[PDB]
């Protein structure tokens, strides 16, 4: 278990960000790009390929 | 518009070879090969690298054979992909009843199949296809079973140690794990030395299926 | 007796032959998977008995009061009432020449179950009822009797009506009759010795489509070969037995046009894959 | 010995996954409006495979896109016209995965045969050829992506994935530590990490590069089937057999949302996001697809117009629609 032990402590020394700056920032990024969906808000008929 | 109607036109060509290729494959029979310790590369392919797909035409049928042996990954992530195969061969060795895993001592071999062939037999995807049941080894078992008793694998079994009778209790008890009797069918053969003996009984078995099918499908039942 | 009776009993087979017929359309029309053979004969039909069925309520209306709609009206539902009656019956035949096909030859018939499917099932059966239609174009017109006006299939003596008369016999239950009766028939014999819960299934369910054709075809021809054979003199009786047999002809023949509704239920309610079918189409 | 070091290092690594927990992401999406009721209906119903459709992937142009089924068919339809462009006969009709290669000249393929195959769609003569084919895994072939016109990396029923060079068709990278199955696979928007869900109900980030697990993720009960990144790359979503979809988060290296409802039983089969992934589509064994809010686990819509189980799914580059394909063989454009 040398291997499994190595890559456990190769994955512990990690930075690890807050849970709530990744939160904001995936937030951040959803209404950043908000217009640009077509799927939450939907196109005009006459833009709409389908 | 012409290169718009070149695209409908190859593309009506293509779906014109789609259904010819499907009526193709709709008249074909398709067996799935299994098994648990000799894992049914049997005589079952010698009759006549994930998966070995072994064609052969019998009275103007074609049948196709896959055999899942290489397949060593988990069963329950691949084993839909084969719901809708005519028939199941699932292949038991008779003479292993004595015989045990040599991954766990004080696990039966004959045991083991039988677990396999439960566990498949009820499986959700396989609850209309039948399985065509071939016993192996028979005059290897005939011969067996004089020296040693048929209770390493059966203490329950209050018969003469005669191969007529051990081997039918056996399919019996094969026949047993059945939970749905009335959906699907188990042939069982004693699979013998000639090689088209074999082939005519999973022709005759396959027969049945496709009849019972077209039975279903043509609103007789 | 008469008028109460008709067009109550022509009633009943209307609301079960626009709902049944009806279904069976719906169904194949929300069918999101491809056809089968007995889908498409299924399909047929459908349409044949939903052209019957929209016959019957003119006969009805008659019935209760004799042909007023017109002369052209007369004669498109006398063409209508041909084409549907000998087309279903010509379609059964042509279902159990199917099956026959798929139980016997189970595995070396795909082909000729399409070939016969599509191509013979125009041929032998829509282009033979429109030619029995053309004497039914020629010879319907409405006839005023007493006070009251009558249409119906005239001719020039009772020689042509006798005529007629075994054609309509030959073609509607002769030959669908004898296709049906073989082809099942050697369908039960292949099914009667196998303990299996779906081939038992199957044998009673093709029994039950033997007799239900049989007993609801036969007293009606039977009553017509009577009367075809009073025609001819053949038969000599009392003015008594002209009029019952018309009366047994009169009262089996709404017997005959149960059909129309009966065929939904035993060829597409009964079988469970349309069963299944119905399922998907409704959710 | 060795066993009790893992244990601990197991237990510091969650005790620092705990402390970077401040507020959870439910907490803090209440300020947000909720995305209104998403209602998509089918534009094109693709029609002309005759079996269960197992996998499909649009293109780069989101026009064209291929569907793999059962019946030994790999088809290119035009999604705008419904015409099909292509319909590649394949050796062995057990394909469970296809890819689209960015470029448009190739597509992948593979299944229950252990081998990627890639075809070359843009061929001097006009037909469609295999261009190689990639042999070495050992279990089964359940995903593959293209990094590029020469690079696909695969993921397999061995537990490992590998990383292929086509020009050669050796495996330059292969990755290992899954137990289980390896079911799914994403690559990053810059292609430089991948993550994988297995069968050991576990997800693990690898270098495409260097060829380690960068990081491990757990919280699934039950087998993971479905694995997709975040737009942005810094997030992933997985879809599980235990009737779940969770989002984790790469640099908090933890959960953040649970995707459930108790009215659903059974497993998912696909999951994609929108373009600004603001909404989470999940395909699912009841035969229908729902639509959820990546953001606050709220149901916005389901689209329910399969016969059969929803088995694929995509979105395409631009957004503008969502195909999903079904064991009832047929694909259809929502939008
Ligand atoms: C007006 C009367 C006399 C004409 C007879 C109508 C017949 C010929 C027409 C009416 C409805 C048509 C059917 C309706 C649709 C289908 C689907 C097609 O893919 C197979 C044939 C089938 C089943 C058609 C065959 C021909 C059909 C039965």
């Amino acid at each position: 278990a040398r291997k499994l032990v190595e890559q456990l402590k190769m994955e512990a020394n990690i930075d690890r960000i807050k849970v709530s700056k990744a939160a904001a920032d995936l937030m951040a990024y959803c209404e950043a790009h908000a217009k640009e969906d077509p799927l939450l808000t939907p196109v005009p008929a006459s833009e709409n390929p389908f | 518009s012409a290169e718009d109607k070149a695209a409908v036109e190859r593309s009506k060509m293509i779906d014109r070879n789609l259904r010819e290729d499907g009526e193709k494959a709709a008249r074909e029979v398709k067996l799935l090969l299994l098994g648990a310790g000799e894992s049914g590369k049997c005589t079952i392919v010698k009759q006549m690298t994930g998966i070995v797909e072994t064609h052969f035409t019998f009275k103007d049928l074609h049948f196709k054979m896959f055999d899942v042996t290489a397949q060593r990954s988990e069963r329950k992530k691949w084993i839909h992909c084969f719901e809708g195969v005519t028939a199941i061969i699932f292949c038991v060795a008779l003479s292993d009843y004595d015989l045990v895993l040599a991954e766990d001592e004080e696990m039966n071999r004959m045991h083991a199949s039988m677990k396999l062939f439960d566990s498949i037999c009820n499986n959700k995807w396989f609850t209309d296809t039948s399985i065509i049941l071939f016993l192996n080894k028979k005059d290897l078992f005939e011969e067996k079973i004089k020296k040693s008793p048929l209770t390493i694998c059966y203490p329950e079994y209050a018969g003469s140690n005669t191969y007529e009778e051990a081997a039918a209790y056996i399919q019996c008890q094969f026949e047993d794990l059945n939970k749905r009797k009335d959906t699907k069918e188990i042939y069982t053969h004693f699979t013998c030395s000639t090689d088209t003996k074999n082939v005519q009984f999973v022709f005759d078995a396959v027969t049945d299926v496709i009849i019972k099918n077209n039975l279903k499908d043509c609103g007789l039942f | 007796f008469n008028k109460i009776f008709l067009p109550t009993i022509y009633s009943i087979i209307f609301l079960t032959g626009i709902v049944g017929n009806g279904l069976v359309i719906l169904v194949m029309g929300y069918q999101k998977k491809l056809r089968s053979m007995t889908d498409k004969y299924r399909l047929h039909l459908s349409v044949a008995d939903l052209l019957f069925v929209i016959t019957l309520p003119f006969w009805a209306v008659d019935a209760v009061a004799n042909w007023y709609f017109g002369n052209f009206l007369c004669k498109a539902v006398h063409v209508i009432y041909t084409v549907s009656l000998y087309s279903s019956v010509l379609i059964l035949a042509f279902i159990s020449l199917d099956r026959y096909l798929a139980i016997v030859h189970a595995t070396n018939s795909q082909r000729p179950r399409k070939l016969l499917a599509e191509k013979v099932v125009y041929v032998g059966v829509w282009i033979p009822a429109l030619l029995l239609t053309i004497p039914d174009f020629i010879f319907a017109n409405v006839s005023e009797a007493d006070d009251r006006y009558i249409c119906d299939r005239f001719y020039p003596n009772d020689l042509w009506v006798v005529v007629f008369q075994f054609q309509h016999i030959m073609v509607g239950l002769i030959l669908p009759g004898i296709v049906i009766l073989s082809c099942y028939c050697i369908i039960i014999s292949k099914l009667s010795h196998s303990k299996g819960h779906q081939k038992r299934k199957a044998l009673k369910t093709t029994v039950i489509l033997i007799l239900a054709f049989f007993a609801c075809w036969l007293p009606y021809y039977i009553g017509i070969s009577i009367d075809s054979f009073i025609l001819l003199e053949i038969i000599k009786q009392g003015c008594e037995f002209e009029n019952t047999v018309h009366k047994w002809i009169s009262i089996t023949e709404a017997l005959a046009f149960f059909h129309c509704c009966l065929n939904p239920i035993l060829y597409a309610f009964l079988g469970a894959k349309f069963k299944t079918s119905a399922q998907h189409a409704l959710t | 010995q060795l066993r009790q070091e893992a244990e601990q290092l197991k237990n510091q690594i969650r005790d620092a996954r705990k402390a970077c927990a401040d507020a959870t992401l439910s907490q803090i999406t209440n300020n947000i409006d909720p995305v209104g009721r998403i209602q998509m209906r089918t534009r094109r119903t693709l029609r002309g495979h005759l079996a269960k459709i197992y996998a499909m992937h649009w293109g780069t142009d989101s026009r064209l896109l291929v569907s793999a089924s059962q019946d030994g068919k790999l088809i290119i339809w035009d999604s705008y016209t419904t015409n099909k462009v292509h319909a590649i006969p394949l050796r062995s009709s057990w394909v469970m995965t296809c890819a689209y290669a960015p470029s448009g000249n190739y597509v992948a393929c593979g299944g229950l045969d252990n081998i990627c195959s890639i075809y070359n769609l843009k061929t001097r003569e006009g037909n469609v050829r295999v261009s190689r084919e990639l042999a070495g895994h050992t279990g089964y072939l359940s995903c593959c992506r293209f990094l590029d016109d020469n690079q696909i990396v695969t993921s397999s029923g061995d537990t490992t994935c590998a990383l292929w060079d086509i020009e050669t068709g050796q495996q330059t990278t292969t990755f290992t530590g899954h137990t289980g199955d390896v079911m799914s696979l994403s690559l990053a928007p810059d292609t430089r990490l991948f993550v994988s869900g297995a069968c050991d109900a576990s997800a693990k980030l690898w270098d495409v590069r260097e060829g380690m697990c960068r990081q491990t993720f757990t919280g699934h009960e039950s087998d993971i089937n479905a694995i997709c990144f975040f737009p942005n790359g810094n997030a992933f979503a997985t879809g599980s057999d235990d009737a779940t979809c969770r989002l984790f988060d790469l640099r908090a290296d933890q959960e953040l949302m649970t995707y459930s409802h108790d009215n659903i039983i059974c497993g998912i089969t696909s999951v994609s996001f929108s373009k600004s992934g603001r909404l989470l589509l999940a395909g699912y064994d009841d035969f229908n697809c729902n639509v959820w809010d990546a953001l606050k686990a709220d149901r916005a819509g389901v689209l329910a117009g399969h016969d059969n189980r929803v088995s694929c799914l995509g979105v395409t580059d631009d957004g503008m629609a969502v195909a999903t394909g079904s064991w009832d063989s047929f694909l259809k454009i929502w939008n």
